[PDB]
């Protein structure tokens, strides 16, 4: 095996590879862009090279930079991961020119399967089913092939990846619920034939389309010449570290396994945690990861690029992490995955985890009537859970108990609201989701009452520890323990199976504006004369527009419209004007 | 406006780099070849590792004395030594042997004035050949001539402001009082020599021939005369001993105001190049400057709707509170009464004042004089002159006539004053002077008017230029606009080290 | 880090003109040389006497036993211990 391997990727897959390299005992080199200088994978590897600026075209896609890092560190092989130079033949040729082993298939295979016109020609010559040219209710099925330079080829099993949003995969399963043990043998042999068609070696995946009406009628769709994002569900059901095998194959060892060593001990499902907001229409989002909890239940696996203090930005794919559940059956695996996503908490970044939980509760998903349109039809009826009084009270109580602890018993600093008469409630105006309301808290953190505007009155007890990441609220006797993180302006809470942020917001003004607040008046700053008018009288202008120019003391005072509106001009060129003389009015 | 500011700052930094070298390379070579540190390496070697150094008037005497006297032959400024900000004054022995020109005297006195007003220890790195005899009537005898240096040493010593000298080379005539008047004097063995009359005078008066080492060498003074208190093996040993001396002085006083944690500004300070015109004839809103230099962009404006050609308000810079007073047009009577009221607030709140000058003058005409604009200006001048809080001034644009006086120009003892390189300073603007004199000339042809105006414009441009100002110590330096926030922040930490006098005003002409 | 953002304590070497490099004279093994550092720990340059000029970034955590340096883009993580007089470093397969 190699002594040093470069991991030419980022995020969860980089961490995933570095983990296997460390277990194999191989010195691991990472690469990072300047945007990832704080990323987890650079700290998990043994050494790391800054390959360039944040833009992918100038970092993880820059072949000369990645090969330069491989040369500099004496990396003997490069594992490409996926999504970058993992299917780039120029990169593999540059590595071969550098004398560095690209961990993957031959450049001829990558070049062949990279165009479906050529791929269909290669595949059909080996007798594999190929689509004649549309399919009713299509099922995305794919087969993990694994191959070596000595002519062994094996299929590890199939997956279903049909839960897709705008062709973005979201939830994936192995095995598929569609196939039976007879037809999956055909799909496996056919995949092995598609691998043997192009002298394939390493891990690869064959994408087939199947009609929901005809499980036994395959058609070839694609060959993907790399490890897939979905590989862990196969890794779970088989017990084969696909990354270790892929390395050993690239090191020139035989597979050291046969088709009789393949087994499927259960069912595995995974879901992709993306930095995207489903209520805002899956718009990619980001920010600092203020705090993190990742589930560690039995049969739960987390593969993740996240750490506290990492920054999520728009330069890359919004994939954050993958939650993988393996159980005895599909329903058990779905329950384990639901429980895990109930424990997964990312603070500081909004994520689809609530949308994942919603999909995992859909009847079609639970009973398995999947199709590649299913998610696109179901998503329009997702709605986020209403902001209950609990979600506001927990933030108000955190702010209040923090202030109470920071007062250190100093009577004037304790937020008691003490009065000679009736005490004043400690009052917070809080915004969360689409709800803005006051919370009024009376008492002390050990025993308090909280009332919410448009809400009820609840008993509260709040258990705040200085510098703790955890804060507990007993609300009407229900104790919930929240992970909490706070900025200058937002409180992020996770607990009770949900995660949200709350903003403390200013009071509304007691007097609303008259529409005159949209109007403005321009007055001469000096006594002088009007030397130009830049705008025709009574015309719409923007707040960038020079409206009147006064000359005084040899200075041209060009006055700019402060607002968008209809500008009315009160003066003509050559008019003498006084200090404060209205020169124009601009009205909404 | 960015490119014009970038060209002016490139000129500034080129001039600073040229002055920082000191004398000719032949003199630098001869200095190092005698085993000495260069004067600037003496200063850098005295500071704590990585300390800032706020140099006083690095371009002093620029364009004077045929430019034979870079920096006036002196390095002066504030640096941290052994945990305290000290005023360091060092003779640049590579410039004319460290001869005191008239501007060298003035620079030394200004460094002592900064030390007196801020209670800073003084360190003198003495290496000077004496007075420039062709101009001795400007080096000697007046109140602010070379004898005042020792008056400053004694009275500061009476206040307990430590006076420390290191004699690193020649120290002759009246200059022999720089070590001898200091509280504690270091001398380098086989380099430093102190005598009230040197070998040429001993020969002329007595016929005796002596070397400068025989007459007043370091061994003589440290072993036999007692004029000096420490004998150092070399310049580095002298600087080490001076650092040990400063470590005995104890700490500085805490500021009389509350200092909060500093908050970053909302903007890159080179955005100042975008918002300020180099041409003083182009108006702009000075809020564009203020919101960029203050912490968090937070600025609480006082009387925002009234007297709007003067902007006044509270902010923080590097956590220090400041009352900013900034010109935003011509001064009216309303602006002057606003300024006076704001200064009274800052005085009672113990808040230091920052003046941002860009002032052409007061509003002219019969109705303004009848309104008593002079009486309102006098109220602002009284408030400025009598304010007991520290005052800092940055000239960001024009600084003309009575507007200079109303905005805490040099006559009002701002604790420091600096210029931006676009600034101008004169009793009038050049175009005002040209227009008023052409108006007294009366009617003349435009080709005759331009020929009349050209010499006046040339005069006021030559004398008003920032380098003409700094060469004469009318300011403490030309600074890059983008450094303004840092310079004021450094100065705010200095000026808190003196206690406040009580509030006291002259009669306000109501 | 210890300066806490106090301008006079921060080792910026700030000047009106060209800033002074933070200067260290360091002995290790049989080599004694100056290191001159300019900039700030997020983005700096270091030059070594008898040596080259390098890009530096330095990631110091108060009270940490680990410190990271990115030198010409190569990030190395060192264990550090310091006395009144010696800095002990270990990383990149070396200890010194
Ligand atoms: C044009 O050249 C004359 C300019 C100078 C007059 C103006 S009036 C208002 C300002 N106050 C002052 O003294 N000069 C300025």
């Amino acid at each position: 095996t190699f002594d040093t391997v470069l991991v030419a990727n980022r995020g969860e897959i980089a961490v995933r590879v570095i983990r296997t390299l460390r277990a194999m005992g191989i010195r691991s080199v990472a690469v990072f862009s300047e945007a990832d200088a704080g990323a987890r994978h650079v700290t998990e590897a043994d050494v790391a090279v800054c390959i360039g600026p944040a833009a992918a075209r100038h970092s993880y896609l820059d072949i000369d930079a990645v090969v330069g890092a491989a040369r500099r560190t004496d990396a003997q092989a490069v594992h490409p991961g996926y999504g970058f130079l993992s299917e780039n033949a120029e990169f593999a040729s540059a590595l071969a020119t550098a004398g560095i082993v690209f961990i993957g298939p031959p450049a001829s295979a990558i070049a062949t399967m990279g165009d479906k016109i050529a791929a269909k020609a290669a595949v059909s010559a080996f007798g594999v089913p190929v689509v004649p040219g549309f399919v009713q209710r299509p099922r995305h099925i794919e087969v993990q092939v694994l191959a070596d330079g000595h002519g062994n080829v094996i299929h590890l099993g199939e997956r279903e990846c049909s839960l897709q949003r705008r062709h973005q995969k979201v939830i994936e399963e192995a095995p598929s619920p569609l196939l039976d043990e007879a037809t999956r043998a055909r799909i496996g042999a056919a995949a092995c034939a598609t691998a043997r068609s192009v002298d394939y070696t390493g891990a690869g995946t064959v994408e087939f389309i199947v009609s929901a009406d005809r499980p036994d009628e395959f058609f070839f769709m694609e060959m993907n010449t790399r490890l897939q994002v979905e590989h862990p569900v196969t890794e779970l059901v088989t017990g084969i570290d696909l990354v270790e095998q892929q390395i050993r194959i690239a090191a020139g060892e035989p597979l050291a396994i046969g088709q009789d060593d393949i087994t499927l001990t259960g069912h595995a499902v995974e879901a992709r945690v993306y930095a995207e907001d489903p209520a805002a229409g899956f718009l990619p989002t980001g920010g600092d990861v203020l705090g993190l909890r990742e589930p560690t239940g039995r049969g739960v696996r987390v593969d993740s690029g996240l750490a506290a203090g990492t920054v999520v930005g728009s330069d890359y794919d919004p994939m954050l992490s993958k939650i993988i559940a393996h159980g005895s059956d599909r329903a058990s695996a779905l329950q384990i995955l639901d429980r895990a996503l109930a424990d997964t908490a990312v603070l500081g970044v909004t994520t689809n985890i609530e949308f994942l939980r919603f999909l995992l509760a859909d009847d079609d998903v639970a009973a398995g009537r999947l199709d590649t349109g299913l998610l696109d039809r179901r998503a329009p009826d997702f709605a986020p859970a209403t902001v209950g009084d609990e979600q506001l009270i927990a933030a108000a109580a955190y702010l209040w108990a923090r202030q109470w602890s920071a007062a250190g018993g100093d009577l004037w600093r304790v937020p008691s609201g003490w009065r000679v008469g009736e005490w004043a409630p400690a009052t917070f105006r809080l915004h969360a989701g689409d709800r803005t309301d006051h919370v009024y808290i009376t008492g002390n953190p050990e025993r308090a009452s909280a009332a919410v505007e448009h809400g009820d009155t609840h008993t509260v007890s709040a258990d705040f520890t200085p510098g703790s990441d955890t804060f507990a609220v007993t609300l009407d006797g229900l104790r919930t323990d929240y992970r909490v993180a706070v900025t200058d302006s937002q409180i992020w809470l996770s607990g009770g199976g949900r995660t949200w942020s709350v903003q403390k917001v200013r009071e509304e003004p007691v007097r609303p504006d008259d529409a005159h607040s949209g109007d403005a008046e321009l007055v001469s700053p000096m006594p002088g004369s009007v030397v130009a008018v830049g705008v025709p009288d009574g015309s719409d202008v923007t707040a960038g527009t020079v409206v009147v120019t006064v000359e005084a003391m040899k200075m041209e005072h060009a006055l700019t419209a402060p607002v968008d509106g209809v500008a009315k001009i009160l003066v003509a060129v050559g008019d003498q004007v006084k200090v404060g003389q209205p020169l124009a009015r601009i009205t909404a | 406006h960015r490119d014009e500011h970038l060209a002016l700052v490139a000129e500034l930094r080129s001039k600073l780099a040229a002055a920082a070298l000191g004398g000719p390379e032949r003199a630098r070579e001869r200095h190092v070849g005698r085993g000495k540190l260069l004067p600037r390496d003496r200063v850098d070697g005295l500071l704590d590792p990585g300390s800032p150094f706020l140099e006083l008037a690095p371009l002093a005497a620029g364009g004077m004395y045929d430019d034979e006297c870079p920096g006036a032959g002196m390095i002066a400024g504030i640096g941290r030594v052994s945990g305290r900000e000290c005023v360091i004054v060092a003779n640049d022995a590579t410039v004319k042997g460290g001869t005191y020109y008239p501007i060298t005297v003035k620079k030394h006195l200004r460094a002592q004035e900064i030390a007196l007003q801020n209670k800073l220890p003084c360190i003198y790195l003495v290496d000077s050949g004496g007075a420039f005899l062709p101009r001795q009537d400007e080096v000697f005898p007046d109140r602010d001539h070379f004898g005042r240096i020792f008056y400053n040493q004694a009275t500061m010593s009476a206040q307990g402001i430590a006076q420390i000298a290191a004699v690193l080379g020649s120290c002759t005539a009246g200059g022999a009082y720089v070590p001898a008047m200091s509280d504690e004097a270091v001398i380098v063995r086989n380099q430093g020599t102190i005598f009230l009359g040197g070998p040429p005078l001993v020969k002329a008066a007595t016929g005796e021939v002596v070397t400068a080492e025989e007459l007043g060498g370091g061994d003589l003074h440290s072993k036999t005369s007692g004029v000096t208190d420490h004998l150092a093996h070399d310049d580095r040993d002298a600087l080490r001993i001076v650092r040990n001396i400063v470590a005995t002085l104890g700490p500085a006083e805490p500021p009389p105001w509350q200092v909060l944690p500093a908050v970053d500004p909302i903007a890159d300070q080179t955005e100042l190049y975008d918002v300020v015109p180099v041409d003083a004839r182009v108006p702009y809103d000075v809020h564009e400057v203020i919101t960029r230099i203050v912490d968090g962009g937070e600025f609480g404006e006082f009387k925002a709707e009234y007297g709007t050609t003067l902007v006044t308000g509270f902010a923080r810079i590097h956590g220090h509170p400041v009352g900013i007073i900034a010109n935003n047009g011509v001064l009216f009577g309303e602006s002057a009464v606003k300024g006076a009221h704001f200064i009274e607030l800052c005085d009672k709140r113990k808040t230091p004042l920052l003046f941002l000058q860009n002032i052409s003058g007061f509003m002219v005409g019969r109705d303004y004089e009848a309104g008593g604009i002079a009486k309102h200006g006098a109220k602002m001048v009284t408030a400025v002159a009598c304010a007991r809080v520290p005052k800092l001034t940055v000239v960001i644009g024009g600084s003309y006539g009575a507007g200079n006086y109303s905005m805490c120009g040099r006559a009002y003892s701002p604790r420091f004053l600096w210029m931006w390189p676009n600034a101008r300073i004169s009793v009038m603007g050049g175009e005002q002077a040209a227009s008023v004199l052409a108006t007294v000339r009366g009617e003349m042809t435009d080709a005759e008017a331009e020929e009349f105006k050209a010499p006046i414009r040339e005069q006021y441009e030559h004398q008003g230029n920032p380098y003409y100002s700094t060469a004469r110590l009318w300011d403490d330096g030309v600074i890059d606009p983008a450094d303004t926030r840092t310079v004021v922040g450094l100065a705010l930490s200095v000026v808190g080290q003196a206690p406040l006098e009580p509030v006291s005003y002259g009669v306000f002409r109501m």
